[PDB]
């Protein structure tokens, strides 16, 4: 049984406020 | 033994730190004070200073 993921399985690398960025 | 400093016991310590994204953890003797907002301050947290 099988699917596409879809956007998932993301997890915070790091414990910093970085706010409204996109960040690499 | 002591028969043998060449060929004798040393013994090694290595001591390694971190410096993570977290709240700091192992910590300095150094005594805290207050919290003067709105004015300017020289400051340590934890050693980020
Ligand atoms: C997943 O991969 C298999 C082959 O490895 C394929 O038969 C199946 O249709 C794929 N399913 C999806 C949801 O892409």
């Amino acid at each position: 049984a099988y699917t596409n993921s879809f956007t998932r399985g993301v997890y915070y690398p790091d414990k910093v406020f970085r706010s409204s960025v996109l960040h690499s | 033994q002591p028969t043998n400093v060449g060929y004798q016991p040393y013994r090694v310590v290595v001591l390694s730190f971190e410096l993570l994204h977290a709240p700091a953890t192992v910590c300095g003797p150094k005594k805290s004070t207050n919290l003067v907002k709105n004015k300017c301050v020289n400051f340590n947290f934890n050693g980020l200073t």
